[PDB]
């Protein structure tokens, strides 16, 4: 997994709220399943395969949480943020 | 108190209809299609009832499930 080789998520930054600073990419057994946006220095709840995961983001979009086996969600700061 | 919720919805035409159903719900400010499969509705609003949305989408469109909940960082 090199996130520099991952195409951008299919994002929509709503103009009515702050732009999220992170891209997230979800993998099962190292194959991309989906991708999206989330805020840095923040938190979200995300369905990761069969489980709900509470995912914390740091200031560089490093993501942490209790992922089920086989699954990961990796973050990266969007260009210019 | 703004929220971003993402709901995955089986939308193979119907996407129109799903989006119409969501953008009309109480509290909803916006809905747009996201995701690698173009099948995640990204719903932004105040006081949005996810359960209600998922339920209606099941009734009217086809399988729906809540996949992301993020408070809007201000």
């Amino acid at each position: 997994i090199d996130l520099s080789r991952e195409r951008d998520p299919n994002f929509f930054d709503n103009a009515d709220i702050p732009v999220p600073e992170c891209f997230w990419f979800m993998f099962k057994n190292n194959v991309r399943q989906d991708a999206g946006t989330c805020y840095s220095s923040w938190k979200m709840d995300k369905k990761v395969g069969p489980n709900w995961v509470h995912i914390k983001s740091d200031d560089n979009c490093n993501l942490s949480g209790d992922f089920p086996p086989g699954w990961i969600v990796l973050g990266k700061k969007r260009p210019g943020f | 108190p703004k929220q971003k919720i993402v709901i995955k919805v089986s939308m193979p035409c119907s996407r129109s209809k799903a989006m119409k159903l969501v953008v009309m719900a109480s509290g909803v400010s916006s809905v747009e299609v996201t995701g690698d499969g173009k099948d995640r509705l990204q719903v932004v609003g105040d006081g949005v009832d996810a359960a209600c949305l998922v339920t209606c989408l099941r009734k009217k469109i086809g399988h729906a499930e809540l996949v992301q909940v993020e408070e809007v960082k201000e």
